[PDB]
């Protein structure tokens, strides 16, 4: 990259009708429950899960990376009691991109304790366009975007020791 | 709505006489089931989960078995402590929390018939306004049995309550009693009052019957 | 891994209780407190439950609306409280905790409280009134004749019961008490005796409630 | 399944795409239905896809196959309310590096 610069894009608190605290031990800091630092765990806030949405509009003067996710649960119980409802769905769209994903509830073999998964799903957003987030259940928000710029392309090199 | 249904509602099983309980769901939990055991006046304790394996602490004696829509307990030979209640959870239908009704297992003994025994109320307390008939069987086994009230040739209601002691120390048995209340004026307006046993001795319905003054 | 609570409560009807389950042990709070329920004499029901987290609980079709569960991560402590009360609340309050981590598929309960006891009455401290229960033709079968005494109508429990003051023990048979629909208590001890031993021996029962500070000493007639 | 035999596994399964609702409904007694597969790489789920279609072989239907490498030690987790076409064998794979395929009608000797 020729620049690479985290910025707060979806605010954590910006979530007054849902859930943004939530996380499990399998991601854990110091001991306690917790999650991936730039993601949001949407849940049901209240006994109820109004549909959530989220836009933004792009104006860092740079092409802007950002990263979702949807969480496919282990089994219809995790399912109602976290997202209230079942039948839900993501929607993530731009003026490029338009893409729905829909929870896969499963009974899967044990990751870390958990038979439930969590897909991610990235995209670049261009300078002065808009992002739209709008989900019934299941969405695993952004809270931050990344600022890129690109002259050309590199490779990756494993090593195992000492940068001089 | 999955319905839990285990069978027997009593067991009646000696001291290392195998106890095997049954555990029976309306549609299938696959391989999601667990076992509770209960002992009177405490908290349950887990003892089976995943139908198969068992929890930490519990003794060897104890092993579950099946899949679908019928499973099982086994306990290889009994002890002590293993008299008690026996509940099964489903969870694979939400919500995973449905329970059955339960299953008691008491110590096996030879067939215990009652002696049944009847009370008027007292004459002190029908100075009080109310009267209390009592119906009482004195050591009888197994606990199952069923008690009906009669009043004037006519059949009682919602004015019973009864009370059981659990399993006697010595010889195993238990004892109930059935107590029917009334006004006293409700009580002075009929004239035969009887309690109706059904449990074991000429195999039912062996009475009891006064008539008022 | 200990969940610990109140015990031994007792509430008027359309009055509130609040439950407690304090959490010892290692406390994740990512695990899910599960309340439980069993009137007496009856089999088990879960009235809901509530992960610290994600907060927002959940409850059964019956106790919805009827009971709130709520909790605080700070002192590791869930409580269940039960609004407006009736009669037939009268039940045993488990608070249990799950396999717990949503997406593990382990929902059964490996851990649990000692049980609190909510005795739903709107009455106070009452002394019991004895009653007689007599021996006569239709008690007595063959050998045997049994009498007793009727415990009626006090509150609250315990009531200790005696027959001669200790010197009779075989054959005596002290029921556990139930709650009546007034809110008080009633239970009956019943001893068998030798026939002929009515109108030599005297029976007496003698019963003793504490919180009252009642002591009844109660003799048993035989009748005709 | 539970994946010990020592080696990696090589596991196909398949949905069924009816022609049409009726035989979807006479069956696999229900419509709306779904096809999971799940190990601890894998999460795929498949819908039936009813629709008319030109006859091959006479029928409209189809079937629609999909595979996976089944690690040692990981179990593969079937789930379905229909349309489901099951394994009944898994095959044993090992591989010191790849190859081609070559036509050439005739006589290896
Ligand atoms: C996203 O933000 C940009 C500005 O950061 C908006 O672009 C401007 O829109 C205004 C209002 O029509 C115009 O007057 C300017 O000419 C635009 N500036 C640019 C980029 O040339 C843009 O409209 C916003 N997108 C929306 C509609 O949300
Ligand atoms: C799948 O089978 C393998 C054995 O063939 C299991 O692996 C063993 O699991 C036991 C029980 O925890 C451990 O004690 C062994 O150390 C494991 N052996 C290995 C592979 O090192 C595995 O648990 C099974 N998977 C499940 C849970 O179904």
């Amino acid at each position: 990259v020729k620049h690479f610069e985290k910025v707060k894009i979806l605010p954590k608190d910006r979530w007054t009708q849902h859930t943004t605290t939530g996380g499990s031990r399998a991601c854990a800091v110091s001991g306690n429950p917790s999650f991936f630092r730039n993601m949001v765990w949407l849940t049901k806030k209240g006994s109820d899960y109004p549909v959530a949405k989220g836009s933004y509009n792009n104006t860092s003067g740079e092409q802007m990376l950002i990263i979702w996710g949807v969480h496919h649960p282990n089994d219809e119980t995790e399912q109602r009691t976290l997202y209230q409802n079942v039948g839900t769905y993501v929607s993530v769209g731009t003026s490029t991109l338009n893409k729905r994903s829909t929870p896969e509830i499963a009974t899967r073999p044990k990751v870390n304790g958990l038979g439930s998964r969590m897909e991610f799903s990235w995209t670049l957003l261009d300078m002065w366009d808009t992002i739209n987030f709008e989900s019934t259940g299941n969405l695993i928000a952004p809270e931050y975007g990344f600022k890129i710029s690109k002259r050309g392309s590199s490779g990756i090199m494993k090593t195992e020791g000492t940068l001089e | 709505d999955i319905q839990l249904t285990q069978s027997p509602a009593s067991l009646s099983v000696s001291p290392g006489e195998r106890a095997t309980l049954s555990c029976r769901a309306s549609q299938s939990v696959a391989g999601n089931l667990a076992w509770y055991q209960q002992k009177p006046g405490q908290a349950p304790r887990l003892l089976i989960y995943g139908a198969s394996t068992r929890a930490t602490g519990i003794p060897a004696r104890f092993s579950g078995s099946g899949s679908g829509t019928e499973f099982t307990l086994t306990i290889t030979s009994l002890q002590s402590e293993d008299f008690a209640v026996y509940y099964c959870q489903q969870y694979n239908n939400w919500p995973p929390w449905t329970f059955g009704q339960g299953t008691k297992v008491d110590i096996k003994r030879t067939v215990a018939a009652p002696s049944v025994f009847i009370f008027p109320p007292s004459d002190e307390q029908l100075k009080s306004g109310t009267a209390s008939v009592v119906c009482l069987l004195n050591n009888f086994y197994p606990r199952e049995a069923k008690v009906q009230w009669k009043v004037d040739n006519a059949l009682q209601s919602g004015n019973s309550q009864e009370s059981v002691t659990e399993q006697d120390s010595k010889d195993s048995t238990y004892s109930l009693s059935s107590t029917l209340t009334l006004s006293k004026a409700d009580y002075e307006k009929h004239k035969v009052y009887a309690c109706e046993v059904t449990h074991q001795g000429l195999s039912s319905p062996v009475t009891k019957s006064f008539n008022r003054g | 891994v200990q969940l610990v609570e109140s015990g031994a409560d007792m509430k008027p009807p359309g009055s509130s209780v609040k439950v407690p389950c304090k959490a010892s042990g290692d406390t994740f709070s990512s695990y899910t407190i599960t309340w439980v329920r069993q009137a007496p004499g009856q089999g088990l029901e879960w009235m809901g439950g509530i992960t610290p987290i994600f907060g927002s609980p959940n409850y059964a079709q019956r106790f919805q609306d009827r009971v709130i569960i709520t909790a605080d991560e700070s002192t590791s402590t869930a409580y269940m409280e039960v609004s407006n009360l009736r009669s037939e609340d009268t039940a045993v309050y488990f608070c249990a905790r799950v396999g717990g981590e949503w997406g593990s598929g382990r929902y059964y309960l490996d851990h649990w409280g000692q049980g609190t006891l909510v005795t739903v009455s709107s009455a106070s401290t009452k002394g019991p009134s004895v009653f007689p229960l007599a021996p006569s033709s239709k008690s007595t079968s063959g050998g045997t004749a049994a009498l007793g005494c009727l415990v009626k109508d006090y509150f609250p429990e315990p009531v200790t019961v005696s027959w001669n003051s200790g010197a009779l023990t075989s054959g005596v048979h002290t029921f556990p008490a139930v709650l009546q629909s007034s809110g008080l208590y009633s239970l009956s001890s019943v001893v068998t005796v030798p026939s002929s031993s009515l109108g030599t021996q005297t029976y007496i029962c003698n019963v003793n409630h504490k919180p009252s500070n009642t002591k009844v000493d109660k003799r048993v007639e035989p009748k005709s």
